DNA sequence: CGGTGCAACAAATTGATAAGCAATGCTTTTTTGGC
DNA sequence: GGCCAAAAAAGCATT
DNA sequence: GCTTATCAATTTGTTGCACC
């Protein structure tokens, strides 16, 4: 499922809420969570879970294709924790 | 941290959509996320990142505050692999 | 609208095994804006 | 909505 | 290749948000 497939399904099964709003929400709702974390802060969401960020100390990396080294700056990347109702459901296996 | 109280908000503020259907749709487009994902299909929402299934098998484990042994069982879990585009806008961010 | 209670959240333990990534050009998919 | 060419984003190599 | 994450069980402090 892509964003627009996403937005599609909405849609869909939406028939009350026109398709251009609710591409137009998905849209909205996703740079919202981008946004918020670019700025440093993180998103819970209970039952689907929350999104955090990782520091990642600076270190002398390689280029893997030439084995050249490449010193990186420490920055900050994005972490996603499925919350409990995510998991239960996603969990096919006991 | 973002809620979906601050997301409907947004959606009214910025769409002007009624505080109803604003909070249906944050509601909808988790869940929407949830299907897909319990459906065992892979979620990829471009400039954001890929919601993945991954199988474990059982692997050894323990019980931190005692030591004793116990094993992981094996499970379907979901993983988040951000993109290069959420990833470079997140890079030099600072903890608020 | 706003107060409230509580499941779901976070954090903290240890240690074996799993997953993810530094660069960057080429290829493939997805989004975009016009009809 | 469909279709299309162009651009953006991602997928891959290996990451 | 080397770094970072995954997870066990359990206790304790915090909060999203459904329900009034």
């Amino acid at each position: 499922m892509t964003k627009s497939e996403l937005i599609e399904r909405l849609a869909t099964q939406q028939s009350h809420i026109p398709a251009k709003t609710v591409e137009d929400a998905v849209k909205e709702m996703l740079e919202h969570m981008a946004s918020t974390l670019a700025q440093g802060e993180r998103i819970e969401i209970r039952g689907f879970g929350s999104f955090s960020l990782h520091y990642r100390a600076p270190r002398t990396g390689r280029n893997p294709k030439t084995g050249d080294k490449v010193e990186l700056e420490g920055k900050y990347v994005p972490h996603f924790k499925p919350g409990k109702e995510l998991r239960d459901r996603a969990n096919i296996y006991g | 941290a973002l809620t979906k109280a601050e997301m409907s908000e947004y959606l009214f503020d910025k769409l002007g959509l009624s505080k109803r259907d604003a909070k249906e749709l944050v509601e909808l487009f988790f869940e929407e996320i949830r299907r897909a994902l319990e459906n065992g299909e892979q979620v990829k929402l471009s400039g954001f990142g890929n919601f993945d299934l991954r199988d474990k098998n059982q692997r050894p484990g323990r019980n931190p505050k005692t030591g004793e042994d116990i094993p992981i069982t094996a499970r379907r879990v979901v993983t988040f692999r951000p993109g290069q585009k959420l990833k470079s806008r997140v890079e030099n961010a600072s903890p608020k």
